[PDB]
RNA sequence: CGAUGUCGGCUCGUCGCAUCCUGGGGCUGAAGAAGGUCCCAAGGGUUGGGCUGUUCGCCCAUUAAAGCGGCACGCGAGCUG
RNA sequence: GAAUGCCGGCAUGAGUAACGAUAAAGAGGGUGAGAAUCCCUCUCGCCGUAAGCCCAAGGGUUCCUACGCAAUGGUCGUCAGCGUAGGGUUAGGCGGGACCUAAGGUGAAGCCGAAAGGCGUAGCCGAAGGGCAGCCGGUUAAUAUUCCGGCCCUUCCCGCAGGUGCGAUGGGGGGACGCUCUAGGCUAGGGGGACCGGAGCCAUGGACGAGCCCGGCCAGAAGCGCAGGGUGGGAGGUAGGCAAAUCCGCCUCCCAACAAGCUCUGCGUGGUGGGGAAGCCCGGGUGACAACCCCCCGAAGCCAGGGAGCCAAGAAAAGCCUCUAAGCACAACCUGCGGGAACCCGUACCGCAAACCGACACAGGUGGGCGGGUGCAAGAGCACUCAGGCGCGCGGGAGAACCCUCGCCAAGGAACUCUGCAAGUUGGCCCCGUAACUUCGGGAGAAGGGGUGCUCCCUGGGGUGAUGAGCCCCGGGGAGCCGCAGUGAACAGGCUCUGGCGACUGUUUACCAAAAACACAGCUCUCUGCGAACUCGUAAGAGGAGGUAUAGGGAGCGACGCUUGCCCGGUGCCGGAAGGUCAAGGGGAGGGGUGCAAGCCCCGAACCGAAGCCCCGGUGAACGGCGGCCGUAACUAUAACGGUCCUAAGGUAGCGAAAUUCCUUGUCGGGUAAGUUCCGACCUGCACGAAAAGCGUAACGACCGGAGCGCUGUCUCGGCGAGGGACCCGGUGAAAUUGAACUGGCCGUGAAGAUGCGGCCUACCCGUGGCAGGACGAAAAGACCCCGUGGAGCUUUACUGCAGCC
RNA sequence: GAGCUAGCCCUGGCCAGGGUGAAGCUGGGGUGAGACCCAGUGGAGGCCCGAACCGGUGGGGGAUGCAAACCCCUCGGAUGA
RNA sequence: GCGGGGUGGAGCAGCCUGGUAGCUCGUCGGGCUCAUAACCCGAAGGUCGUCGGUUCAAAUCCGGCCCCCGCAACCA
RNA sequence: CCGAGGGUAGGGCCCGUGACUGGGGCGAAGUCGUAACAAGGUAGCUGUACCGGAAGGUGCGGCUGGAU
RNA sequence: UGGGAGAGGGUGGUGGAAUUCCCGGAGUAGCGGUGAAAUGCGCAGAUACCGGGAGGAACGCCGAUGGCGAAGGCAGCCACCUGGUCCACCCGUGACGCUGAGGCGCGAAAGCGUGGGGAGCAAACCGGAUUAGAUACCCGGGUAGUCCACGCCCUAAACG
């Protein structure tokens, strides 16, 4: 769930905190972390390419085995469930039988203790990990490999999941956390289960200052700019946008779609996404 | 108040030392003028 | 226009008289008292407050009376702002 | 001769302003040609969470001594941070380097760019972070953890002895981490002592005293003691830690576990070495064979990698330890001991300031540590004061106006004024007590009130110790004393009612605006399926993000409550293989030029032919928009009702003379003696209205209204008083300005506001303190206005291009 | 040219003292079990008062300044955006 | 100051493009109904705000006057 | 010491009054429509919700006190 | 003690029919809708037909004047957890009982909060008709909602 506190100061009025329930352990595997080079949204040319961003709390990365096929049939352990400050998703420690140890996001449900496998042969059970053609249609499921080999990249946020629609050839049919449909190769590995930590999206920050704890700095309106910034900048007093609503460089932001037409995936996307 | 000049030595001598104007085409340049003018000083006194 | 600072207030006055009051008068539809109207008169006087930046005005309480104008809509090398 | 010309010189203002914090001076004695200003002494005052002390920047000889006083010093100068000269800075252990890595920078490999160059894994550089061995005292005019003394320690090299599979830039462990709160035990520091040491002292009424005054420690290896940190042991399997591995990791088994053992720090002890006051003599001697002891208070520091809780989830790399590989096992490594070796740079002095940044010996700015005592509830607050350091580099008089800063004030008490501006009032702690409203926390320090010193007596509990004495902390009760007054000085809210706006803490126009503006949690729309969208870049490459739709970009709105109506005709965006239009290109009907001809050459119709546009739909928390006239009810008035024109649709709920209302001080009600403001109402709303959100809303606000109480020099209405200036004398001595001046008033005249022309009036010559009416006084080639086919920023369905995208 | 200033990155440092008293925990009450109530413990917070520190609200002074933004009094924040 | 407007009783066409006044309602007569409304059948009523001009001819085009609505009135 | 009561400050209950505002009762012959009683011409009634000059309409569920 | 019937309740799962939408196919001049029509949909290939897919909601026949529950209310099928109730036997307890102000729980629909879900239906709303008008009845669209989870609301012609 999420915790609420009472109103003895005017921002703990409305703060909400996550329960932390599901953690078993409150510091991370020395051996699985690094340090995350924080950016500031600035680029290899010092400049800005993030607006807004800087300032928040230290972190060292957890590093995630997104791969999974890294290792067909040796079972694992589930040691314990941990804080990530990387990811909205919890995190899971695995103890394989081989003696490595490795992190994946932890799924829902998945119980610290219990046993996770990989591989085409898998029981169908929350944590496994299998290509998509053996994973019976109709079963939720997260960490969606896009193409071969080449990582989980689908379903990876707090409570969200892909669903196994059919099959179709060397492709299974997905429906993405977005509603999208799409085609995805059936040799591509995905964990069954969604992702746990559901309630993450029922916080509420309760204040600035829970922003700027993330690295969020203040994003300041476009009305309230000059015309040398902003389309909507200037005016006497407050002003309507007086043009259609305008991003800082001057294309439109209410409706105009940015996808490109003629990109390859295309042929893979069966229909564009829900509501 | 707080004035503009807030002397650094290290600061100095990575800004405008001799190491930085050869590193850069413009720098050089300034090098180069400097030392056809006549200058006593290439680069601004600094004492590591 | 190589600058004559621009409202009102405050302070400080000074002048005009087409006189608000006080003094002197004629006429009166002036009985008395109190008024009206006009003439002579600038010596002195011409209050305190509520509202508004206000000048002005309206209102309250008084007064012999609560005059109107000029002085760069007097007065910012005097103040305020 | 003029260019507010340029360069220089020299005037005027003028012996004028000023001489840089109002912490403060006086005298005696020296010195010297000369002394308020230098030196010495005594007295006085100021700082003391500093105005004292120690670091780091920065500065760069300013340090010490002798000799000097032209200039520098806001005066003086014999003095000096000044002039001349001489001297002064000593390290294996302090800091940096011969060690490590952070951002970042650089960059074999590689990638990209007309050139210049840009990027980029490793690697390398990069520190105030990691790591690493010295403490106390003495000495110089001037350095000292550096020299000296005492007691300790590190690495490197060689040798001897003992032990071992030795061996790494590779594997592993460790280094290694947040915020808030915090236990035990210590140290730093401090308080008291009737105890130990000490020159002396008895005054002026008393005291020869359990009197006064002074001091009563510092460092220290091994060992021991106290307190703590770190750490299980054994064995079997083993496919994982890009080779190997006995290591580490995973499984199993036996053992023991708020322990223990082992190890590592801190503190105490400790052989030994030092230090050692007032006072009185001349920095030194003495004191002094100095004493060096007990009690209490006690850290934010130490044990430290301690503990708990929390969410926002808290560097790296080396040193070190373990593992093995090449190798090598006459070598190598570990332990013990001995001898030898141990480099480079810094070190003076200033350092909250006269030596740094501010043009100045400038009331400004400048990071870290120490920062004593007493009282006040606490404290780094406040008053005083220790150590220490100062009296601010012009003085001496006078006792005007006026100015500043300050004190008091009869009666009144906001009558002041745009405004209670300002200044009063209130003011700490303890207890009693506290309303509407509320989101139940708040509103609350609401309001309002009582207490507050000193003495004696009785008594409760805690700390340390021992369970007691003493010392220390927290109380309770009774009786009294004094004054005008007991937080007796200093530091220390005035309060309430009612509106507007913004929910809130935050943020902002450095240097005229702190706000109702920005931000904000939160709400909605929209793009984005990951080589994401988007952003920077010619590109490579980055950011996004080592994130993945519970995520990321854009936009509006702005906690929360109740809500957010109608219009898609126009613009936008979204969907639509039809149709229409459409460029290059395809096609080549049919021409044309030339040639004797083959031929070569040029124009070229129909048709096929993309996006875009047109066309058909959708879409409002997209841009936006949300009517007119006329009539009508059995008193009038008004119009639920009707008629008709028009629209894409005719403004819903809520609110309304408003941060919006022109007429306007609308009208009525409240408050007032009186109310253009205020509050509550009404509604012909010139010209509110629903996320450029609508109406509310507890709390909050150095926001802007209105009112009341309290209290006042704001005022009627001013008076007195203090200090710093102004004034006078000695010293030093500017400034803007200035055509030249022998520079009066009136009434006129004049380019229309005359010291300067006319007429008249008035007027001996020259200053000093004052006041500001004039010299259309000074300052700034008006910043408003216009003019210039002058500029710049910004906008768009102005023109014309370009990037980008199709 | 970012030794001023604006943002960010890395690594360090600082914030006297006092006040309020959330969650949780413990116990008691409560019930079929609960919710929940009470007491103690606890020590949260862009919490409160107030130095350092960071500011710059109102007023006065200064205005050829001590100062090309200062001085005095008053005032905001002071565990946090 | 600039723009639009005035036409049967009401609200709107016609004006631009001179000749030819129309639409809905209302009114009047007649039907249906026991009766009223609704509904069905017929009918009347405007010489076009006013004066002046252009023209063979004026609601229509051009001017003056009356009105009636809108928009504007800025820099100090 | 207590003490009538006086004063200061703040609460609580009640009564009267108030621009304006809300609906209510009533009133010989006002305007608008016709919701209900006959399937009242859409069976009615209902709790709730939203909308509308007005009766009312409509959704969802319920009742017969409706069907003939 | 031994047995019974039952849509009593809660959870998990799961089956077919129909609607809507999407895709492929085949096919062409209309479909839809009404009192009649119009709006609407359709040569950009609709309706009608076949195949594939997706998703939500409701359970036809059995089904009844039936059953169960205290009431509201409960209906595909499966499993689990659980309540009530009846019969028999006449074994045990020995009046342990009836009612019940307060209290507590439950309580159709609508409505409300947070999240999900959304095929059909459908307040509001739009459009087409009808009408003197028609903010209705009829027709074409359509948002809340209807559905799930949790927490509220606590009304009813909650009636026998
Ligand atoms: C023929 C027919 O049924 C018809 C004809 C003309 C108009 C109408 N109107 C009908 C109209 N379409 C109407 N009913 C309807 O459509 N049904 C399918 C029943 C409405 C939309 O609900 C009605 C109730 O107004 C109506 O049913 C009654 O009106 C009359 O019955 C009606 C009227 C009003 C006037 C004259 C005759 C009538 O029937 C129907
Ligand atoms: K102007
Ligand atoms: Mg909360
Ligand atoms: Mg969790
Ligand atoms: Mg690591
Ligand atoms: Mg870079
Ligand atoms: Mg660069
Ligand atoms: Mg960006
Ligand atoms: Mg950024
Ligand atoms: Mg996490
Ligand atoms: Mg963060
Ligand atoms: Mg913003
Ligand atoms: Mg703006
Ligand atoms: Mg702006
Ligand atoms: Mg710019
Ligand atoms: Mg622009
Ligand atoms: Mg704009
Ligand atoms: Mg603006
Ligand atoms: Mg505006
Ligand atoms: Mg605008
Ligand atoms: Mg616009
Ligand atoms: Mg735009
Ligand atoms: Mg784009
Ligand atoms: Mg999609
Ligand atoms: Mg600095
Ligand atoms: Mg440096
Ligand atoms: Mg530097
Ligand atoms: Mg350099
Ligand atoms: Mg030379
Ligand atoms: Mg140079
Ligand atoms: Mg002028
Ligand atoms: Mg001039
Ligand atoms: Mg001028
Ligand atoms: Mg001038
Ligand atoms: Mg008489
Ligand atoms: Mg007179
Ligand atoms: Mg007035
Ligand atoms: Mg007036
Ligand atoms: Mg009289
Ligand atoms: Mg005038
Ligand atoms: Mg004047
Ligand atoms: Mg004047
Ligand atoms: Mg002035
Ligand atoms: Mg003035
Ligand atoms: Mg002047
Ligand atoms: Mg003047
Ligand atoms: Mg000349
Ligand atoms: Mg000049
Ligand atoms: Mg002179
Ligand atoms: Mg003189
Ligand atoms: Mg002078
Ligand atoms: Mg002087
Ligand atoms: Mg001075
Ligand atoms: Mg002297
Ligand atoms: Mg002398
Ligand atoms: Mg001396
Ligand atoms: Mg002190
Ligand atoms: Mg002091
Ligand atoms: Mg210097
Ligand atoms: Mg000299
Ligand atoms: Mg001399
Ligand atoms: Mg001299
Ligand atoms: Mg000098
Ligand atoms: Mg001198
Ligand atoms: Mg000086
Ligand atoms: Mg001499
Ligand atoms: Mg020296
Ligand atoms: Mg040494
Ligand atoms: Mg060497
Ligand atoms: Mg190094
Ligand atoms: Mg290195
Ligand atoms: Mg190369
Ligand atoms: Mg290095
Ligand atoms: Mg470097
Ligand atoms: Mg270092
Ligand atoms: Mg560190
Ligand atoms: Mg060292
Ligand atoms: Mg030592
Ligand atoms: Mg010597
Ligand atoms: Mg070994
Ligand atoms: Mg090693
Ligand atoms: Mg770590
Ligand atoms: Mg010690
Ligand atoms: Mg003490
Ligand atoms: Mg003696
Ligand atoms: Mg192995
Ligand atoms: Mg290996
Ligand atoms: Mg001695
Ligand atoms: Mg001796
Ligand atoms: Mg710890
Ligand atoms: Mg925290
Ligand atoms: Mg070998
Ligand atoms: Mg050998
Ligand atoms: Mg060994
Ligand atoms: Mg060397
Ligand atoms: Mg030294
Ligand atoms: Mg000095
Ligand atoms: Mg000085
Ligand atoms: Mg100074
Ligand atoms: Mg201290
Ligand atoms: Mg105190
Ligand atoms: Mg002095
Ligand atoms: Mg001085
Ligand atoms: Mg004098
Ligand atoms: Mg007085
Ligand atoms: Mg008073
Ligand atoms: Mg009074
Ligand atoms: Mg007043
Ligand atoms: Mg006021
Ligand atoms: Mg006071
Ligand atoms: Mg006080
Ligand atoms: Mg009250
Ligand atoms: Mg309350
Ligand atoms: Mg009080
Ligand atoms: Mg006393
Ligand atoms: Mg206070
Ligand atoms: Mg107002
Ligand atoms: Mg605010
Ligand atoms: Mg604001
Ligand atoms: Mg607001
Ligand atoms: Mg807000
Ligand atoms: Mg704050
Ligand atoms: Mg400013
Ligand atoms: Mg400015
Ligand atoms: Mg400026
Ligand atoms: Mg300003
Ligand atoms: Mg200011
Ligand atoms: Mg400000
Ligand atoms: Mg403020
Ligand atoms: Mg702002
Ligand atoms: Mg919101
Ligand atoms: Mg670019
Ligand atoms: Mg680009
Ligand atoms: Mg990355
Ligand atoms: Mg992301
Ligand atoms: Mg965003
Ligand atoms: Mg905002
Ligand atoms: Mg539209
Ligand atoms: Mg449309
Ligand atoms: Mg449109
Ligand atoms: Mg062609
Ligand atoms: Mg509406
Ligand atoms: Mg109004
Ligand atoms: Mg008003
Ligand atoms: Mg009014
Ligand atoms: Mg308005
Ligand atoms: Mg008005
Ligand atoms: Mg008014
Ligand atoms: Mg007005
Ligand atoms: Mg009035
Ligand atoms: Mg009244
Ligand atoms: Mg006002
Ligand atoms: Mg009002
Ligand atoms: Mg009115
Ligand atoms: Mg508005
Ligand atoms: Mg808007
Ligand atoms: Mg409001
Ligand atoms: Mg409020
Ligand atoms: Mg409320
Ligand atoms: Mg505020
Ligand atoms: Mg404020
Ligand atoms: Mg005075
Ligand atoms: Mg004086
Ligand atoms: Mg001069
Ligand atoms: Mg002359
Ligand atoms: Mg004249
Ligand atoms: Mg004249
Ligand atoms: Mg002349
Ligand atoms: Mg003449
Ligand atoms: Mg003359
Ligand atoms: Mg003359
Ligand atoms: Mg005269
Ligand atoms: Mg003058
Ligand atoms: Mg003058
Ligand atoms: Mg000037
Ligand atoms: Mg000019
Ligand atoms: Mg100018
Ligand atoms: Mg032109
Ligand atoms: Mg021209
Ligand atoms: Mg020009
Ligand atoms: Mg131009
Ligand atoms: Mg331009
Ligand atoms: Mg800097
Ligand atoms: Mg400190
Ligand atoms: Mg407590
Ligand atoms: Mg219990
Ligand atoms: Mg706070
Ligand atoms: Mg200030
Ligand atoms: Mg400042
Ligand atoms: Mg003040
Ligand atoms: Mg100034
Ligand atoms: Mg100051
Ligand atoms: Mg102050
Ligand atoms: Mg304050
Ligand atoms: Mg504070
Ligand atoms: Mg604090
Ligand atoms: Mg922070
Ligand atoms: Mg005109
Ligand atoms: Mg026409
Ligand atoms: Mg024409
Ligand atoms: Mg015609
Ligand atoms: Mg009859
Ligand atoms: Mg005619
Ligand atoms: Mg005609
Ligand atoms: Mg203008
Ligand atoms: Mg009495
Ligand atoms: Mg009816
Ligand atoms: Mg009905
Ligand atoms: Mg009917
Ligand atoms: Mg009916
Ligand atoms: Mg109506
Ligand atoms: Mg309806
Ligand atoms: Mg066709
Ligand atoms: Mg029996
Ligand atoms: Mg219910
Ligand atoms: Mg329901
Ligand atoms: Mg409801
Ligand atoms: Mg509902
Ligand atoms: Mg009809
Ligand atoms: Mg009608
Ligand atoms: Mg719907």
């Amino acid at each position: 769930a999420v915790k609420k506190f009472k109103p003895y100061t005017p921002s703990r009025r409305f703060m909400t905190v996550a329960d932390f329930s599901e953690i078993t352990k409150t510091e991370p595997e020395k051996s699985l972390v690094k340090p995350l080079k924080k950016t500031g949204g600035r680029n290899n040319q010092g400049r800005i390419t993030v607006r807004f961003r800087g300032g928040g709390h230290k972190r060292l990365y957890r590093i995630i085995d997104f791969k999974r096929w890294d290792k067909v049939g040796i079972p694992a352990k589930v040691a314990a469930i941990e804080y990530d400050p990387n990811r909205s998703a919890r995190i899971a420690l695995l103890h394989y039988v081989d003696g490595e140890k490795r992190y994946i996001i932890a799924p829902d449900g998945l119980q610290v203790g219990q046993q996770v496998v990989a591989g085409p042969d898998a029981p169908i059970q929350v944590g496994n990990a299998l290509p998509l053609r053996f994973i019976p249609v109709g079963t939720v499921v997260h960490a969606v490999e896009l193409e071969p080999k080449k990582g989980a990249k689908l379903a990876r946020a707090a409570g969200t999941s892909a669903q196994i629609q059919g099959r179709e050839g060397d492709y299974v049919i997905l429906r993405l956390p977005s509603g999208e449909l799409r085609k995805v190769h059936g040799e591509c590995y995905a964990t069954v289960g969604a992702v746990g930590n559901a309630d993450h999206k029922n916080i509420v920050l309760g204040k600035a200052g829970r922003s700027r704890w993330l690295g969020r700095r203040p994003h300041v309106r476009g009305a309230a700019m000059n015309p040398v910034d902003h389309p909507h900048g200037g005016g006497e007093g407050r002003a309507p946008r007086g043009r259609p609503p305008a991003s800082p460089w001057g294309w439109q932001t209410k409706g105009l779609k940015t996808r490109k037409r003629r990109k390859p995936s295309s042929r893979f996307i069966i229909a564009r996404r829900k509501k | 108040m707080k004035r503009t000049w807030q002397p650094n030595r290290r600061k100095r001598a990575k800004t405008h030392g001799f190491r930085a104007r050869m590193r850069t085409p413009g720098g050089r340049k300034v090098l180069k003028r400097r030392r056809q003018k006549g200058r006593w000083r290439l680069t601004p006194a600094v004492r590591k």
